């Protein structure tokens, strides 16, 4: 997603920043879904589901 | 002593090298023998060429041309006073001459313009935006193609030339 | 002036044929493989009496693969364009020497009657023909080109048996293909192409010569 | 920014701008204003995206990626920017003008097609018409691309249709010839593959050793009783130490082969299963706490991976050739599988238990065995549509060239059509020469090779020519040369009575002559060699202020005694001197000898991924350098020149590659060229499809264009 | 070959579907202006510039083989008309084509053969300007040149 | 001679026969050791005034102050300038322009034409 500070923000405290999406055991833990999560992407939720 | 010779063509080439050394009468003020030196030069050239070929003849003339330059009488004066030994004069391998105050600059300037011909053909695709998630550099290019589109909308394509890496905006 | 290049070239083509002899397996000296330019210049003592028949002297023999079945013979003609007359004498020379294969390196081109005559030589001793310019650099070192290894007729028999194919059904390669020419292979022989693969890492193919 | 453009126009009219490399001064100027206007659009574009509030629905559509994009926000809120047509600013339609509403020759932004307004404020009348011009190029492009791609796709399917994977899993066409021994070289399915990272390409040999090696000396950090459980009891085992030491020995050898396979240093490969996501599925379900101590025996891991390696059948057989086929075909998945499931990796990072690992082995076995492609399938047809589809996507003649040189390597569909036809005469053939190490870090060595490679004809080197009547040089009409004539009294002193009284004098440009680093004796020797001894040449010193060359023509002396009637039909020598003057120019090929037209544009590459080398630390490194890029084809000879790289020198022209490097080298080069054209959009067509395409065209030695 | 090593001056003319190209100076001689000084004047009546005049010079030299209007008419006829026998109808046939089909818009009669020659010459001049680069090429789309 | 010279020897591409009014061609006189010009269709002949018979390229006849007529000063579409002083007449106001030609004279440099009837003078800056 546009969010945060590519290349150096996640390395700055992981102040969860909520941007990055994490799903675990079939439950959405954090983040916001977009075309990169849901779209025709190589690693989208939809691809993994199939 | 000057090395013995008998060939008439070699003798006349020495005479011409001597005659070229006579230019501007600098030989008088220095008082150096132009006939012994011209012979030593010619011997040294002949020691290189080993015959009286066109290539030797061209070399004799270019040696002559160096002596007869109007803008650099100091080259001759350097040869006349022994600052340049005949064996060195015999070879143009040590460059060509650079005491005329401008042509050397110009050749340097030529060396600049062909080096100017190297500088970057024409740099571009710098916009300089997003940071790469591989080689950690911001030097990046973006591509804008297919307007409106059929069903793959004018998405923004960003490529890191720095390591041939490409990702999309969102 | 161009004469001075020549020495680099004569060094350079001799070295490529050595690798060529070495890949075919004709056992050249490691030192000949290792031979530098400075040594070669030293070997013919450069600089004197140019245009001298160094190449007639450069003519070399090379001695046998795993089984000393005579040898292979390498000939550098002095003539820019070689005609049948030089070939006929050379033929007298190969016959006297009783050699089994002859490689000729011509400096510009061969007359078509000579190629014809070369075509007629096919039953007896084999004659191989390289254009000096294509030989002047080792093409097999180039990055595009994967490792080629020739197989014996027995190995081909086992290959066709184990996959259950016909000779006709394999991928083909030109008899004039620069690489096929490099090994000097004839029709019916198979080459094993070994490639790097993005997805297999290594991939092995075969090509029947056509 | 507008004041800054007026400022650059003011500099340009002063005649002092100083041009950019390889470009005319207008191009330098045009490249500069274009840089300023683009920077102007992007600066205000970045200002508008900042200025948007959280609640902008327009930003909410852009961010989900639903429809539309950043540039649209730029155009509606900010400023629309420079329009262009055919990749250049709006042409001068009328005499030196775009519209009669402007002054003649007015290079300003607005006057030549920059739109200062946003769609929201509305366009001014000229901007609207220059915008309507920008509107056509896209409508027309649409109508053409639909016709061409419809044709390219049909031809492609029509070739490959009968190829298909047979039940012994070799891929063969209609007459039953083999295309591939295994489909896609591994026999996997394209819909079951995934992108994966190769752990063993990890930089630094020391770093690899640290992260992978299972230590036995045990650093005082909980005597093996940390992480592992009962494994503290097998620390005294000699056999277990030697077997793992054997494992690490395979990993150094695999790491060495894998470095040969991927010289560029990319870790992204398509492979089945995605072993890492599975370990995560495995950890998550069994409720594995990574802080709690382990419960897994290392030998169980090593042997289990061996057994799994044997279970992953892709080539059934038993004789030495089947074992080699099995081993080599799934080499890349196998080295990956050992790297992921490594004992030290398993114990430290993934913390899996024994039950979880045994289950994990069972799923990878089931997924890998399911991944193998289904024989019967139509593979040939499958590939043609996956190739056909990107020709559908984008670019017909749009210019996005960022390789700091000529437009070369034509982009998009017309280039695809060339690879598809194997055109004996491409519209724009090319060739990339890389340079030997020393000559690549130095400019002056690079300049000397560059001049040797270039092909220039004496006509280019000549400033001017003249033909003079001068029977008596000793009293020549050109009094300044008179000093040279005395200089050349001994220059064959006798046949001056015999040579023709007709004189050709040539003057050479000083900068251009020097640039080629030529000397006069080279020219004299070249021209003497071309025309013969009959062509009697003399020349002045290369250091005179007016660099000049003088040409006469000598006859055959003895035999020319008016025998019959002169077998020349009494051709005047002046008229003949023009024919000599014409042909002397058009023929003389010093240094470069054939068709590289102009031959060059020197480049510094630091941007790309070139010269990737290994270092003694173990890691990969960048090596910036000079490389020569040419616009012509002569690969056979150009390879043999000195200090030219005999390894990485390449050409985009597949017919010349065929002549020099044979059919296998075509198979690769054509793949790279087809991969490279698809890669411009970077939609990433799966490689297995292009391998199949290349194999069909190169199947039978001779090139089989799909025409 | 060894003729003069220069094809980039050889100006010729296609007349309307004449089976063969004709050199332009021959056309001028067919119009009757046999004097080269006059032909040159008709091409460019501002002979202060040696460069363009030199540019046409080899085509005048090429024309030299014939210097009579009748012969030049018979020449164009043979270059036009299928093979036959008599010369004289060929001259007449060639004459009516040269008169009526050569730029009809400038005239269709004998009494305006001279004026037509002037228009051919401005046309050759119009051509020479582009080859020197003194004048930009015409645009293939400029609506000013459409009806 | 001297570096600060010029090469305009007077390329006389025109010297027609005084009688038949056609072009003269060079031809040798070995007897007199002199170039002569003769008409081919007749005997008339006359000696040359120069030793030259042909030249080619100058490469830089930058051609900056020729062909372009002063009257271009009238054209309303050309930019009038407030920049002053014709270098001939003590009057400001000049029309200027550039290249206007195919010898793509990478000549970006401006050419200025004085517009008042007193000069018609054409310089460059
Ligand atoms: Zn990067
Ligand atoms: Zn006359
Ligand atoms: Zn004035």
């Amino acid at each position: 997603t546009h969010p945060d500070d590519e290349d150096s923000g996640p390395y700055k405290h992981i102040s969860p920043g909520d941007t990055k999406v994490v799903v675990e055991n079939g439950e959405l833990i954090m983040g916001i879904l977009c075309k990169k999560s849901l779209g025709t992407s190589a690693g989208s939720l939809v691809h993994i589901s199939y | 002593r000057a090395p013995s010779t008998s060939d008439s063509v070699r003798l006349k080439c020495r005479e011409m090298l001597a005659a070229a050394l006579r230019t501007g009468d600098d030989y008088i003020a220095i008082g150096a023998d132009e006939e012994e030196l011209g012979s030593q030069i010619e011997e040294a050239i002949y020691q290189e060429i080993r015959n009286t070929d066109m290539k030797y003849k061209n070399r004799v003339r270019s040696r002559i041309s160096n002596l007869k330059d109007a803008k650099n009488p100091n080259l001759r004066k350097n040869v006349l006073c022994g600052n340049i030994p005949p064996d060195l004069f015999a070879r143009m391998t040590a460059e060509e001459m650079a005491s005329d105050e401008l042509k050397e600059m110009r050749k340097n300037l030529t060396k600049e313009a062909i080096r100017e011909h190297q500088m970057a053909k024409t740099g571009g695709t710098q916009t300089d935006l997003f940071t790469c998630g591989k080689c950690k550099k911001k030097n990046c290019t973006y591509t804008q193609v297919q307007t409106r589109s059929a069903d793959e909308p004018m998405t923004t394509f960003v490529v890191c030339n720095e390591c041939g890496n490409r990702w999309k905006f969102c | 002036m161009d004469d001075e290049e020549e020495t680099y070239r004569l060094w350079k083509i001799r070295k490529t044929i050595m690798q060529l002899c070495h890949d075919r397996g004709y056992l050249v000296t490691q030192d000949e493989l290792d031979q530098t330019l400075e040594e070669f210049k030293a070997q013919s003592g450069d600089k004197p009496s140019e245009g001298r028949p160094r190449r007639t002297d450069l003519t070399v023999l090379v001695a046998h693969n795993d089984d000393p079945t005579d040898q292979m013979f390498v000939f550098f003609p002095e003539e820019p364009k070689v005609g049948i007359k030089t070939i006929k004498v050379y033929c007298q020379r190969m016959q006297e020497e009783n050699i089994t294969r002859a490689l000729i390196v011509v400096q510009q081109g061969m007359t078509p009657s000579a190629k014809q005559s070369l075509v007629d030589m096919a039953p007896k001793y084999i004659l191989e023909q390289f254009l000096q310019q294509e030989l002047l650099i080792n093409i097999t070192e180039h990055e595009l080109v994967p490792e080629h290894v020739v197989m014996t007729k027995e190995e081909v028999t086992e290959l066709l048996a184990r996959y259950k194919l016909r000779e006709n059904q394999l991928p083909r390669i030109q008899a004039g293909d620069p690489v096929a020419r490099y090994f000097g292979i004839k029709r019916g022989q198979v080459v094993k192409i070994i490639r790097p693969s993005e997805t297999a890492g290594r991939y092995i193919t075969y090509r029947l010569v056509q | 920014a507008k004041q800054d453009v007026i400022e650059v126009i003011e500099k340009a009219h002063n005649n002092e701008l100083e041009p950019t490399p390889g470009n005319t001064l207008r191009q330098t100027f045009e490249n500069q204003v274009n840089r300023i206007l683009n920077d102007a659009r992007d600066k205000t574009g970045s200002s508008a995206q900042k200025s948007l509030s959280e609640y902008n629905n327009f930003k909410s559509m852009v961010v989900s990626g639903a429809k539309g994009s950043k540039i649209n926000i730029s155009q509606v809120i900010a400023v629309v920017g420079q329009q262009n047509v055919e990749g250049k600013r709006i042409p001068f339609g009328f005499k030196h003008r775009t519209l009669p509403h402007f002054i003649k020759d007015d290079y300003g932004p607005e006057s030549r097609g920059f739109v200062e307004n946003s769609y929201l404020a509305g366009l001014t009348p000229t901007e609207f018409f220059f915008h309507a011009m920008g509107g056509r190029e896209g409508l027309i492009d649409t109508a053409v691309k639909t016709a061409e791609t419809g044709y390219i796709q049909r031809r492609l399917i029509k070739s490959m249709e009968s190829v298909m994977v047979k039940y012994d899993a070799t891929v063969r066409n209609s007459i039953n010839q083999v295309v591939q021994l295994r489909y896609g070289e591994d026999g996997l399915a394209g819909e079951s593959v995934e992108f994966q990272n190769l752990a063993t390409l990890k930089p630094s040999n020391k770093a690899f050793e640290k992260k992978f090696r299972f230590d036995y000396t045990n650093e005082r950090a909980l005597r093996r009783t940390l992480q592992e459980d009962l494994v503290k009891d097998v620390l005294s085992n000699a056999h277990i130490q030697n077997e793992l030491e054997r494992e690490f020995e395979r990993m150094r050898e695999d790491r060495e082969v894998l470095r040969v396979i991927f010289p560029t240093g990319d870790s992204k490969v398509v492979l089945p299963c995605n072993l890492l996501r599975m370990i995560w599925n495995a950890q998550k379900i069994f409720h594995i706490n990574p802080r709690l101590p382990s419960d897994l025996h290392p030998i169980k891991v090593v042997e289990g991976v061996k057994e799994l390696s044997k279970k992953l059948v892709i080539v059934n057989g038993d004789d030495p050739l089947s074992r080699q086929a099995q081993e080599n075909a799934t080499l890349l998945f196998n080295i990956h599988l050992r790297s992921t499931l490594c004992s030290r990796r398993m114990a430290e990072e993934f913390r899996l238990s024994g039950e979880a690992f045994d289950w994990l082995l069972g799923e990878i076995e089931s997924k890998f065995n399911q991944a193998i492609a289904h024989p019967g399938e139509m593979v040939g047809a499958l590939a043609a549509q996956s190739l056909g589809e990107p020709a559908t996507q984008m670019t017909l003649n749009t210019f996005h060239y960022a390789g700091v040189s000529a437009k070369n390597v034509t982009l998009g569909v017309p280039r695809l059509k060339e690879l598809i036809n194997i055109s004996k005469k491409p519209k724009t053939p090319s060739l990339t020469v890389f340079l030997l190490g020393q000559s690549a870090r130095d400019a002056e060595r690079a300049k000397d090779i560059l001049c040797r490679l270039e092909h220039t004809t004496l006509r280019k080197v000549t400033a001017n020519t003249a033909i003079y009547y001068d029977p008596n040089p000793q009293s020549t009409v050109v009094a300044e040369d008179q000093e040279w004539v005395n200089v050349y009294y001994e220059m064959p002193d006798f046949d001056v009575a015999r040579i023709s009284p007709w004189l050709l004098r040539v003057e050479l440009d000083r900068k251009h002559m020097t640039d080629r680093k030529l000397t006069m004796e080279q020219i004299a020797e070249k021209i003497n060699a071309g025309f013969g001894d009959d062509l009697n040449c003399i020349f002045n010193d290369d250091n005179a202020e007016k660099l000049v060359l003088r040409i006469r023509i000598m006859n055959s002396d003895e035999n020319k005694m008016q025998e019959e009637e002169e077998v020349v039909d009494k051709m005047d020598d002046d008229v003949f001197l023009r024919c000599i003057e014409s042909n002397m120019l058009t023929d003389m090929t010093l240094q470069g000898i054939e068709q590289i037209s102009k031959v060059y544009m020197h480049l510094p590459q630091t941007d790309n991924k070139k010269k990737i080398i290994i270092t003694e630390d173990g890691e990969f490194k960048a090596l910036q350098e000079w490389i020569l890029e040419t616009d012509g084809v002569s690969l056979m000879r150009v390879l043999s020149e000195k200090d030219v790289d005999p390894v990485r020198t390449t050409s985009n022209d597949i017919v010349e590659i065929f002549t020099v490097l044979g059919i296998e080298a075509v198979r690769k080069a054509l793949e790279r060229e087809l991969y490279h054209v698809i890669s411009f959009d970077g939609s990433y067509v799966n490689y297995r499809h292009l391998a199949l395409l290349c194999d069909t065209m190169t199947c039978r030695g001779h090139l089989m264009a799909i025409t | 070959g060894a003729k003069k090593s220069a094809i980039g001056q050889r100006i010729v003319a296609t007349l309307p579907y004449i089976k063969q190209e004709v050199p332009i100076i021959i056309v001028f001689r067919a119009l009757g202006f046999v004097s080269d000084r006059d032909i040159l004047e008709h091409i460019i009546y501002d002979f202060e510039d040696p460069e363009m005049m030199e540019m046409v010079k080899p085509s005048l030299d090429e024309a030299f083989v014939i210097q009579e209007q009748n012969v030049a008419l018979n020449f164009i006829g043979s270059r036009g008309a299928k093979p036959g026998v008599t010369k004289e109808k060929r001259i007449k046939y060639a004459k009516e084509v040269l008169q009526k089909e050569m730029l009809p818009h400038v005239g269709v009669s004998d009494f305006c053969e001279t004026k037509k020659a002037y228009f051919l010459g401005y046309m050759v001049h119009r051509l020479l300007l582009a080859a020197l680069g003194r004048r930009e090429l015409d645009d293939r789309d400029h609506y000013g040149n459409k009806r | 001679m001297e570096p600060d010279g010029t090469y305009e020897p007077g390329f006389v591409g025109i010297r027609f026969c005084q009688e038949c009014n056609n072009m003269l061609y060079p031809k040798e006189d070995k007897e007199n050791r002199i170039l002569l010009y003769a008409c081919r269709n007749c005997d008339y002949q006359q000696e040359a005034d120069n030793s030259c018979i042909y030249v080619n390229k100058i490469t830089h006849e930058v051609d900056e102050l020729t062909q372009i007529i002063a009257d271009v000063s009238q054209d309303p579409t050309l930019p009038r300038t407030e920049d002053h002083p014709c270098q001939k007449c003590g009057h400001k106001e000049a029309v200027f322009f550039q290249s206007h030609s195919a010898r793509a004279e990478d000549a970006m440099r401006l050419y200025y034409v004085c517009t008042a009837p007193h000069c018609g003078h054409r310089w460059t800056e």
